[PDB]
């Protein structure tokens, strides 16, 4: 029962080829652009009016044409044409004095529109030159459904076409776009057209082009493009785009050239998403393709790595490969995000990436996906609104953890083989749910990999057209040699029976044989309970999911939570590590929702005393941050402190000074920061001393820059009791910086004081107009909040001055007020806070509507009820060591 | 596409 | 007897050229501004003082030379100058060290603003981006005597000059001003100043510019400027522009051009008039400008075509002919307002735009001019506030209909020729009365339209210096058969003789020759009264006045009223239809003031069962919202109820479910709209039903959108007694539009709830803001929900009763809307309260307000409501109701 709609187009006629023509005099600031299109058709069913999507644009004037031997001949003119556009469903409907019957005909429309602001359709982005004079450059976002406001279209992905695209713009500026540069010609006194070659078969969605003065760098067929003054940061992104393309190629076994003769990169400075994979030309914001080794972080390098890896995979799997409809929109963004890890590591072996994945993504993904609210990955939309909100964690990250789980089942070659039978099958065309289940059938029919009797799509589907993910339960019959295993739908919120039943791939693994590395021992659970005969002694634990490959969590006997507790008490490494982090994962989130008693979960968690990994540390970083959040400003604090020092004291044995040697790897860069970070928040003052010395140093001439990989934390605490030269300094470094990410981390670094007159000042910065984009001045209030209880305290005193939230409204929106109130409620835990929180509302008056008071309120009651709740009381409890 | 992070 | 003033400029010293530059950063919200002014003058008088006008403005220099050798010559120091500036008169005095003798000179100053926020001088306008972002943008209004703010200028319209103008800005910004741009120049790191071209000869009030992130679509000499986001609703006007500015340049023979290489018309979002016609850059409220077929009404895209026209009109009558002093104001104001239908209606023949000037125009007119505080055309005026009082609707609409008079008494080719001759003798001049009827007297001059001893002044002098209007009595003696016809003034109010005569045009018509198409047969009473000799049977009806031409009222004996109510019995379209139109507003109007038995006129109304044209109808709409207005809470109103519905219901065989045929005309669509909207008043539950479907239809997603023609009965009606869901749809869509005509009727549509908790949850959304990234209210729009939710029926008049007894609610209200809004609204309660229960309503609010309310105040309440519960035994009301015993 999903009920859609009739904002799909008129199934009567269909779209073959576009050929495009748009001029742009944006290196002026003309912010109007013409067009003409020339669109030939087919119709399917007789009609007297053909309907097309249209947001924005004016058209001027329009045609129709007969060809009456097919795409190749002559046009036979029929008549001018009326055209009319719904606003609501966003469809244009030119009308033909004629009623068309079943044949090939030629539409040309000459239209007129407008250059976006909000970096949607066809849009303006800007810069500033090293001289400081702004400068201008228009480009595309099109994915949902924004090719409408540029050209006139059939805009649906199933509606596949090819396209040729012609730019007229500054004899001074560039033109490029999905295809190569068939030719120039030299207009007028100032102009030119820039010509590209026909593109492939492709869906609208994914057409591009770019009209600025940017720079490129090369290699062979690939460049990148940069504003120019960016061009010393472009390096990386185009080393990466080489080595990921042809690990690509090789490993699905169809190469990129296959279908086209270049790919571009380019970063552009307005961007909306992290970056989009238009075919041939993938646009990326620039923190998600800039790297500069002087100041960008390893997080950084790594954001910008992984993207890359994710915007190529999708040239097969969302541009080669379409969906026929948004509907199977993961069947894009679960595999980009798989590969995203997967074909960067293949790309970069050794650099440990795909550790990251277990955390970043498995993990990440089950979070969102034990609520309520989330979707089953099929599923269905109409509105513009509903295609936008299936850009979700279920398209990417469940998705993807689920598309690693059959990875996984199917073996290596087997799946190798399964995407290139699915590729080569719907290749230039689109692709539903099945058609994927058959492709990956295919590679394996007859091998006996499956169980007899069932198929791929069999399994696939229980996953696949259901909400949520299962918890695997584990009771033993122990002194007795038994196990009895069921499932049931996961919430992180409740227990509420389910009647579906998930086709469940298990394996396991106990104490004595303790190798968690191979996968060939697949089993399968197709119903509710099943019993399991087995050979285990009452004394050795049992585990069952071997690194979290399976999407599903794993609830244990109090017994076997103790056993295994006890074994990682006397051997840390006993087992394997993503399973470590799976344990610390699982039992934080039973907890969480009743499924475990959470002296249980707490008592597990004493063994990371010892531990020395990043991905259970990682694990950890979570459950910790949430009861250090539910703590913070409670009596009982303090006792969470002291457990937490127990828990890390051991492994700060790194360094965090100087941390970086040339030897430590990612993994290591990761753990570090994880492990410092707990430690200042802690108020360690060796941590809180070095890093202050370091931002000193640095800052003073006494000693070199802090390296990247350490600046975060360093400039962050550091900054906590910092004088004004080195606030200052930390300051104007980032208002002199050109580059995003440095901007970003150094505007968080600056949120870390304690001085509540710097954080005043500092936010009177971003009021008025210093260059700050309006992004950046958003990020300003939220590195202040951020920050910490004494930022929060900052900037609630600056909003009780009427004054000043004048001043602050009308610079910022009023969202942006309401952002920051929700913000602060989030943060407040007592009673003392309460009041400072009841008393900004009351102060704003009529700013705040008796709707939103109510949720501040409640939001912010909810944290002070924490406390005496069953869990906070169970806590609180816990934490009486002695 | 990629999100933001 | 006029006494004025002091406040006019001494007359030593007149303009010749201003070299106007300006500075402002308003693309950051600086709302600062800087200028230089060069002032080429002449003294007449010798003086060692230049008074002129400043409002607001504060001077940090000033200087004067002499130019011997004229405005080309080389100006020749005299020596810094010394400036005072009275706030009452609003006169600036620059003080030489020498006195100057009559000759040249080149007067400088410098001096530094800050932009208004009343949408009056150089002032602040904004809107938000696509993006969510507030733009802003710096923009003028100078008429009536505004141009003071900007820069130190001789402030009067008969001192006419040419202006060089310059503006520095952001170079993302873009200036428009009357004149082309000559030429940018880059500045600084990014700022600009952009260049135009010098004006021709004009006055101050017309002066204008613009500095915005704009954009412009274009179609040859012309473009439209809109915000971005605004773009494809800039597509009618734009249209409407070329072919209204053409049909000008035809019909009074001097093409725009022949001036001004192009015209702008800009959409400003805060704009106090409807649009102001400064010279080649016209500004509109986008309400007055957009149009987006997806949602606005006919209604809202007649208002668009009427205010181009009215606006282009100006280019001829204000521009390039301009007042000589406000006393002339109706020079402009009179022919804006006779061309805003008919300038349309050449522009698009056959769209009947033309036939809405007689409701909208001539009964309008009629309405105003029939009170005894009615000025005469010409009417002087001194002060700013006197000033602005003169743009009423004698300037406007009574100037319109007496002007209207004039064309069909002249003759097309005579008018024409008539005006051509006064805009080429006046042109680049002032403009007095008396100029304008020269010209209108030499394109007839030895033609013999007049008769013998009348010149066209001797006419229009009875017209324009005389209040009011008259009423044409016609006493028939019908055996004879002759006619007697007699002049006096007309009063709403009473009976009072009057010694003027008016210069009266009059024709007629009788039953048997039933033409009203022909203007050759024009008659002339041109004394108190008159002896017409005639020829028509007793049998045969009388109408004198064709198609409501001649601006006068027409009452007759009983028996032609009894004559004429027969004749529309047996064939109700016997009778022009604007003719009938004449005889329902008239019969209305004379038994209002009681010159006619109300028996007599409300038995002529009874014919409208066959009415079927949208003239008459529009007419009796007003009578009979009158007679609604006064029996609505009173025990007589049942038979009201009944008398009306008798009315009616014929007509209603209409379509009013899905009533937009593509094929249905604009005078079809205010039919439609004024018949079922008498029908959902009354309760049909024909009509409640099916606007109640619709709205559910589009909400729900069952069906399409309404469409927009239709919308405003549909959403008001249909939105009775309609569920959350629909009302809290119907508030959303209203929410995230941005088109402000949208909104205003999306807010009195949700006015119409007969759910007064709704009523009151919507009231409280107009006090304080909005939720989240959620939007919220101009001011305007707040004002906007309290007066939707008391004119929505009574229902809503006692939610907002019932707000405001709550004082805390009354403390919210007050903060955020002024205790003006407060009294607005009490006084707007008190004009609807008709029974002793509703006066006990009121008297508890009264009370339960306490320390909000003075005795003045909480008496005059008390006075208009109690004044309505006396209309009931009123000789009128016992009159009515009486009639009301129906067989
Ligand atoms: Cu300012
Ligand atoms: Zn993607
Ligand atoms: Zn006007």
């Amino acid at each position: 029962q999903a009920v859609d709609e009739r904002y799909r187009l008129p199934t009567t006629s269909i779209p073959i080829h576009y050929d495009l023509h748009l001029r742009t005099e944006i290196h002026r600031n003309e912010r109007t652009f013409t067009g003409t299109v020339g669109i030939q058709l087919q119709v399917v069913q007789a009609t007297d009016k053909l309907v097309m999507h249209n947001r924005g644009l004016v058209m001027s004037s329009a045609k129709v044409s007969s060809l009456p031997n097919g795409v190749t001949g002559a046009p036979t003119l029929i008549g001018d044409v009326q055209y009319s556009t719904d606003t609501t469903f966003e469809h244009i409907t030119f009308t033909s004095p004629t009623i068309l019957q079943p044949g090939t005909y030629l539409l040309e429309v000459a239209f007129q529109g407008r250059l976006a602001t909000n970096d949607d359709g066809f849009y303006v982005s800007s810069y500033v030159a090293d001289n400081g004079e702004r400068r201008y450059l228009a480009t595309t976002q099109f994915e949902s459904t924004s090719a409408r406001m540029a050209f006139p279209c059939y805009d649906e992905p199933g509606l596949k076409a090819t396209f040729t695209v012609s730019i007229t713009h500054s004899l001074s500026y560039k033109a490029i776009s999905n295809m190569p540069q068939k030719t120039t010609t030299d207009i007028e006194t100032d102009m030119r057209t820039t010509f590209f070659e026909k593109t492939p078969a492709m869906s609208t969605y994914l057409l591009a082009f770019v009209v600025s003065d940017f720079q490129l760098r090369l290699s062979g067929a690939q460049r990148v493009y940069v504003r120019p003054n960016a061009f010393n940061e472009a390096t990386f992104a185009l080393e990466a785009g080489v080595k990921i393309l042809k690990v690509l190629d090789d490993h699905l076994g169809i190469p990129y050239d296959t279908y086209m003769p270049k790919l571009d990169q380019i970063a552009i400075p307005d961007f909306a998403a992290g970056a989009m994979e238009n075919w041939g030309l993938v646009t990326y914001r620039e923190q998600a393709l800039l790297f500069n080794p002087a100041v960008s972080t390893y997080r950084g390098k790594t954001n910008v790595a992984t993207t890359i890896a994710h915007e190529y995979a999708h040239q097969w799997f969302g541009n080669l490969v379409s969906p026929e409809w948004w509907e199977y929109i993961w069947l894009n963004e679960g595999f980009a995000t798989l590969y995203e890890f997967y074909a960067l590591d293949m790309a970069y072996p050794g650099q440990e990436y795909w550790e990251l994945f277990n955390q970043q993504v498995i993990q990440y993904a089950m979070g969102q996906d034990g609520q309520a609210s989330t979707r089953p990955m099929n599923w269905n939309a109409a509105t513009p609104g509903e295609i936008s909100a299936l850009f979700d964690r279920v398209a990417y990250d469940k998705s993807g953890s689920v598309l690693n789980m059959m990875r996984h089942v199917l073996g290596d070659d087997n799946w190798k083989a399964g995407l290139k039978a699915y590729l080569t099958d719907r290749a230039l065309q689109g692709a539903v749910d099945e058609q994927l289940y058959a492709g990956l059938q295919s590679a394996i029919e007859g091998k006996g990999v499956l169980p007899n009797g069932v198929t791929v799509a069999q399994i696939m589907r229980t996953w696949t057209n259901e909400a949520g993910y299962p918890v695997l339960n584990v009771r033993r019959s122990y002194d007795t040699g038994d196990v009895i295993i069921s499932q049931e739908r996961f919430y992180n919120d409740r227990k509420v029976p389910n009647t579906n039943i998930w086709m469940i791939p298990y394996n396991y693994v106990h104490q004595a044989k303790a190798d968690f590395n191979e996968f060939d021992d697949f089993q399968w659970l197709a119903t509710k309970a099943a019993r399991i005969e087995t050979t285990v002694p009452a004394n050795e634990w049992i585990v069952f999911n071997k690194q979290q490959v399976g999407y599903y969590r794993v609830n244990y006997d109090e017994h076997n939570w103790e056993l295994i507790t006890n074994a990682l008490h006397e051997n840390w490494a006993s087992i394997h590590r993503l399973n470590r982090a799976q344990l610390i994962d699982d039992a934080y989130w039973l907890a969480r929702s009743g499924r475990l008693d959470l002296r249980v979960a707490l008592r597990f968690m004493t063994y990371l005393r010892n531990e020395r990994e990043y991905a259970p540390w990682t694990a950890a970083n979570v459950a910790l941050t949430y009861f250090n959040n539910r703590l913070r400003g409670t009596a009982e604090y303090h006792n969470f402190l002291i457990f937490v020092d127990a828990l890390i004291e051991d492994i700060y044995s790194l360094l965090t000074i100087d941390a970086v040697s040339p030897d430590d790897t990612l993994l290591h860069k990761y753990l570090v920061q994880t492990i410092s970070t707990w430690a200042c928040s802690m108020g360690y003052t060796d941590c809180l001393m070095k890093t202050a010395a370091l931002l000193k140093a640095e800052a003073s001439g006494t000693g070199p820059a802090v390296h990247p990989d350490i600046a975060s934390v360093t400039y962050c605490y550091g900054m906590r009791s910092a004088l004004e030269s080195e606030f200052q300094y930390l300051y104007r470094k980032m208002m002199n910086s050109k580059n995003l990410a440095e901007r970003t981390m150094l505007i968080d670094s600056l949120g870390c004081s304690n001085n509540k007159e710097f954080l005043k000042a500092f936010l009177t910065t971003a009021l008025g107009s210093i260059n700050y984009r309006a992004d950046e001045r958003r990020r300003v209030v939220q590195a202040i909040y951020s920050g910490g209880r004494t930022g929060v305290d900052a900037l609630i005193e600056f909003l009780m001055d009427p004054a000043l939230v004048n001043e602050f409204v009308s610079t910022l929106s009023t969202s942006t007020l309401n952002s920051a109130l929700s913000a602060i409620a989030s943060r407040t835990n007592n009673v003392e806070e309460m009041n400072k929180l009841n008393a900004l509302i009351t102060a704003l008056g009529s700013r705040v509507n008796s709707q939103t008071a109510a949720n501040l309120r409640t939001t912010a009651q909810a944290n002070l009820d924490w406390v005496n709740g069953f869990e906070g009381l169970m806590l609180s409890n816990f934490l009486a060591e002695a | 596409a990629a999100a933001k992070a």
